[PDB]
RNA sequence: AUAUUGGCGAGAGACCGAUAGCGAACAAGUACAGUGAUGGAAAGAUGAAAAGAACUUUGAAAAGAGAGUGAAAAAGUACGU
RNA sequence: CGUGGAGGUCAGUGACGAAGCCUAGACCGUAAGGUCGGGUCGAACGGCCUCUAGUGCAGAUCUUGGUGGUAGUAGCAAAUAUUCAAAUGAGAACUUUGAAGACUGAAGUGGGGAAAGGUUCCACGUCAACAGCAGUUGGACGUGGGUUAGUCGAUCCUAAGAGAUGGGGAAGCUCCGUUUCAAAGGCCUGAUUUUAUGCAGGCCACCAUCGAAAGGGAAUCCGGUUAAGAUUCCGGAACCUGGAUAUGGAUUCUUCACGGUAACGUAACUGAAUGUGGAGACGUCGGCGCGAGCCCUGGGAGGAGUUAUCUUUUCUUCUUAACAGCUUAUCACCCCGGAAUUGGUUUAUCCGGAGAUGGGGUCUUAUGGCUGGAAGAGGCCAGCACCUUUGCUGGCUCCGGUGCGCUUGUGACGGCCCGUGAAAAUCCACAGGAAGGAAUAGUUUUCAUGCCAGGUCGUACUGAUAACCGCAGCAGGUCUCCAAGGUGAACAGCCUCUAGUUGAUAGAAUAAUGUAGAUAAGGGAAGUCGGCAAAAUAGAUCCGUAACUUCGGGAUAAGGAUUGGCUCUAAGGGUCGGGUCGAUCAACUUAGAACUGGUACGGACAAGGGGAAUCUGACUGUCUAAUUAAAACAUAGCAUUGCGAUGGUCAGAAAGUGAUGUUGACGCAAU
RNA sequence: CUAUCUAGCGAAACCACAGCCAAGGGAACGGGCUUGGCAGAAUCAGCGGGGAAAGAAGACCCUGUUGAGCUUGACUCUAGU
RNA sequence: UGUACAACGGGGUAUUGUAAGCAGUAGAGUAGCCUUGUUGUUACGAUCUGCUGAGAUUAAGCCUUUGUUGUCUGAUUUGU
RNA sequence: AAACUUUCAACAACGGAUCUCUUGGUUCUCGCAUCGAUGAAGAACGCAGCGAAAUGCGAUACGUAAUGUGAAUUGCAGAAUUCCGUGAAUCAUCGAAUCUUUGAACGCACAUUGCGCCCCUUGGUAUUCCAGGGGGCAUGCCUGUUUGAGCGUCAU
């Protein structure tokens, strides 16, 4: 049977865990995630994939650093001791 | 499995810490708008896949 | 826990996961001032670590988890 | 205490993975895990079997003395007694025939 | 040797015990009404299936 | 001088008004499906104020009937009409 | 006429109730539609002149959402089967306990595990939802507890393979290749502490790395213990590795042992660079031998059961770990000797002047025995006390036998091959003889004893007719280990012990038609496309068996008879005195004869229908997972074609690029 | 064992409105129309004539200035050699 | 509250085929005794014979009874 | 005749339309130019007195320091006049710090919480062994320093 009986035999995966994007997509019979080609150095994304490009791209996550580029140009990237 | 490595007994213990209710004092909040947990899982229902 | 305790020269403690029953052995060496002798870790599955440690004798954890205080 | 167990979580019965059932002071079975047995060491040239050497395997021939390991000859614990035999009247008999075309 | 349990953790933090079964069973409750809305409004496009065979011919 | 459906900050509209308008007015790229690429939702409104129904009684209990709060329970969290 | 919004206007209506909604209540208009009253309800909305559009729905197998009739209907019917009383509780066909009955029937409904799942494990509390009925129950809900490793595994090695560097290609994301056309590198003495190097003093020419929880591999066992963990914990007893180091012993003043004819031995007994060898390291089948565990069985010490009668009876406990010391063998080998009248020899036909037989010895130590561990543990029984803690006391825990038995391991051999049945880490030894060393002294850390340490991650549970996948608590599917008695050839089927379950929605009734299973007078394929389906035959022993034939088969050909039970006889072996006969132990197998019965007897289970001919494909084998298993495909065999490497066939975008090719015409490739 | 009756549980296909016939005519075979025959609540188990019964925007045929797989000495070109 | 009904029991009828138990001087033949026996005798021994056309079952959709025991006013609806 | 079926109304139900609302979108316009090897974007894990999320944050962990404000947070408990003050606060501001494991990701590798090497230091009798703490080890390229190679080449 190609149907209920062989969904029996699927036990074995061909997908974990990516160390970089942390979803099941790292082949592992070559080494190389589907949705951010990890050993690559650059992230996979493709301009057809318009809404993947809105599901990792920038202002998805915490932005540690990045939030606060405004708070300091505005300011004037000054440094030193804050005031009286 | 039984054998098993530790990301992925790490990801089951952040899985059983969130395999809990909602805390009642919660819905005692002045402007409220959770009433449960929705993001709640059972390894009945839906299967996690890691 | 607190039957090893008893029955036992056991104490159970939490420990940090990045701890590695060497520098267990020496905290208790040193907080406690107790000679330990055998170190047995484990990790429980909400994520955190634990640690049974077994004092030598001429040193009863009874007497050292009042000197603490959760008996 | 029949029908035993597996001990370790090899469940397949390879070569690695053998059992012998014992009957404990408990007076029940319980499997324990032999391990692979130990060839003899075998000679350079004829290629036969050593006779003083002990059959271990190789990392325990380091936890062993130098007489479970040799014989008291000159090749002995890699070569057998007759071929050494052989490798003896060759060379004397080689070395004097050349001593013989000489004078 | 024993003094605390979750009980008399929650009695601090607000709610006590039949407060909690009230607010247990509107929350169970609430639970329930959206599995029905959702067995609902799955039950159309839950039997669509995408390659069924058929058997019959003849 | 020019460009600018991106980012930061501002101002407005003969625009949509919760099946509309961004897929998302809400813990939405969330839950969930798929091996994977990818796909991808639903769901806003008690009332001015919780005052969210003390107390009595039948009931195994839910709950009910009386009482009571309220301007109004023909607003009782399954709550605007 | 009407709708959403815009500009003007009625100094428009309105919390003394706007809008909206219901109204077989009213009025106007041909009509689209407008207005009014009532009820409901609670905050904004209209008329008029004009502007402007996402502007008017019965429809599109329309989109989304929701709701009906059919319908309290079909139907909840495989998996042999449930019943009585009590306890609990609001409530019991379904929970718990007890008694009964029965099932899986050791290729299991048992006990564990790999993938996978992920806390489903255990407890306390609980029933709104889930358990297609119920539910006081639960793999559910709520709260919590829970997974202890120097020895198990990963980790380390490498296989098929993957993949950077240098380089070369490519517009480029990136590709080739994996030691290649690279200046690819550490490691040790003097120099004695400057340890930077003068020489040293030379060592292949290597040269990433990843890759197996089933291959390779350093080392562990018993008992006990928990709600749930344990080769991890407690107790006891051991071992390995890496390091330190001190005594004892050994050896040496002629510095680095001694014996033995020899195979070889021992508590030990320097040995560098380099080189070499071995183990690691290997198919499959068959029978033979040996062992372990199990099965069977005798005697005895204890306990339980039956007993109207019989039963020296039926059941059951009587155990001994890793590790360690001593001894223990098939093969092989050494010494003495010198074989045809050829002998020795296995189930199996090999072996000997290249030295058999024979006499005497050496080693391997799988394995076995004895002792230590280890009886003190565990088990069986009796006895005295107590909620303290649950304890205390006493006794026994012994001696055997048997085998084509079962599983398994292992050895010596044999057969099979145009098939000859992984590598590497790692460990050891040997050859060689560098350098070094002594007298209370030096080497000995491969002799014995002694000291220290042994990290990180996994470890619960199921492993499936409820824990995985199949939309699900699906009759499907998914790797493997252990494996009792009887019947019998048999792990078949049938019954049973240990262990486990007794779960699947139930009750009552017994109509048609059905599903599954059976019977049938007389005839016997007339039915039918057609003997589809079903039946008959079926096992073992003896007799007897054709044409045809590639001489191997056909063949269980066909075709006949027998088969139980009971009482007997005989032959088949081993011991010990008789055979250049006797007492005794232990066997399951064969043949025969009587007697006997309602002529029955492979008594249930199990278990071939046969024959004559034609068409076709040689055979075994393979495919259309889910309509076609076939005469198709394949096959061996036959033939043909190209190609002598600057090559044939094929590849790649390209390349200092690749498959065949670890190849070479008895080959590769194409038909 | 079901079906059947009962306690509990409880869907689906399908559905213009629906559901007695004959003849007539008619899109040439009506459940409805016309003329006649007839006609009495509510209904259970069965049945398989009928509802040109349900399933599926016929698959055969044809048309389309719609395509695809395949072949060749079709037209136009092409890797390679 | 009766020649009433039922549960049992009894009798008939019917089917099967001669029960358990006891006895035997039956019983091929083997093992023990002593006379060595036209059954000599004892033990086992399927089976055979007698009690025994016994025993078993017999209305559940058979017949009969005159024995034992027991039962016999619960609910609903209905009017020219 | 009632049941039943149908129609209408009232009340109640199922269901969530309409009306009103709107911290949301969409579109137009104006201004600004500001990521990262000083380790970005993104990911995994974890952090609160009681939180699963969202938001914030990193073992200094819904945050510390500093500046301004000048008495709250509030679901509960806890704090409490420090409240005519170097001072509350999930405040605002933000110029000092922290910033786990990662990621271009940088010692090697990574389906492993795997394996190394150098320096300083401590402990264990220890330059060598084991362990702990702190700091470093990527590649290409440039400028420069140092060392070295090549009968390429000069003078001696
Ligand atoms: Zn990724
Ligand atoms: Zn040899």
């Amino acid at each position: 049977g190609k149907g209920t009986p062989s969904f029996g035999k699927r036990h074995n995966k061909s997908h974990t865990l990516c160390n970089r994007c942390g979803r099941r997509s790292f082949h592992v019979q070559k080494k190389t995630c589907s949705s951010c080609g990890y050993p690559a150095a650059k992230t996979r994304s493709y301009n057809w994939g318009a809404k993947a490009k809105r599901r990792h791209t920038t202002g998805t996550g915490r932005m540690r650093y990045l939030k606060h580029v405004s708070r300091r140009f505005k300011n004037g990237f000054q440094t030193g001791s804050a005031s009286k | 499995a039984a054998q098993k490595s530790f990301r992925i007994k790490q990801k089951m213990a952040k899985a059983k810490k969130q395999n809990r209710p909602l805390p009642q004092w919660i819905r005692l909040r002045t402007n409220n708008t959770i009433r449960y947990n929705a993001k709640r899982r059972n390894w009945r229902r839906t299967k996690m896949n890691i | 826990a607190m039957k090893k305790v008893e029955d036992g020269n056991i104490l159970v403690f939490q420990v940090s996961m990045k701890a590695n029953k060497y520098q267990i052995k020496k905290a208790v060496k040193e907080l406690y001032e107790v000679d330990v002798l055998k170190v047995n870790t484990l990790v429980r599955p909400n994520g955190t670590k634990k640690a049974y440690v077994r004092l030598t004798a001429d040193y009863d954890a009874l007497d050292i988890a009042n000197r603490i205080g959760y008996i | 205490a029949q029908r035993v167990t597996f001990r370790r979580r090899n469940p397949y019965n390879t070569r690695s993975n053998k059992i012998k059932v014992v009957k404990t002071p408990g007076g029940i079975l319980r499997a324990q895990h032999v391990k692979k047995l130990a060839t003899r060491p075998k000679c350079g040239d004829c290629g036969s079997a050593l006779q003083g050497i002990s059959t271990l395997r190789p990392r325990q021939y380091a936890t062993v003395s130098k007489t479970h390991k040799t014989v008291s000859r000159a090749y002995g614990g890699s070569r057998c007694a007759n071929c050494v035999k052989e490798r003896i009247i060759r060379a004397f008999l080689i070395e004097e025939q050349k001593i013989v075309k000489k004078v | 040797r024993r003094t605390i349990t979750a009980a008399d953790r929650r009695m601090v933090s607000g709610v006590t015990e039949k407060q909690y079964k009230k607010g247990m069973k509107k929350m169970q409750q609430l639970e329930k009404n959206a599995i029905n809305t959702q067995i609902r409004r799955e039950i159309k496009r839950v039997n669509f299936q995408t390659h069924y065979r058929d058997e019959l011919l003849q």
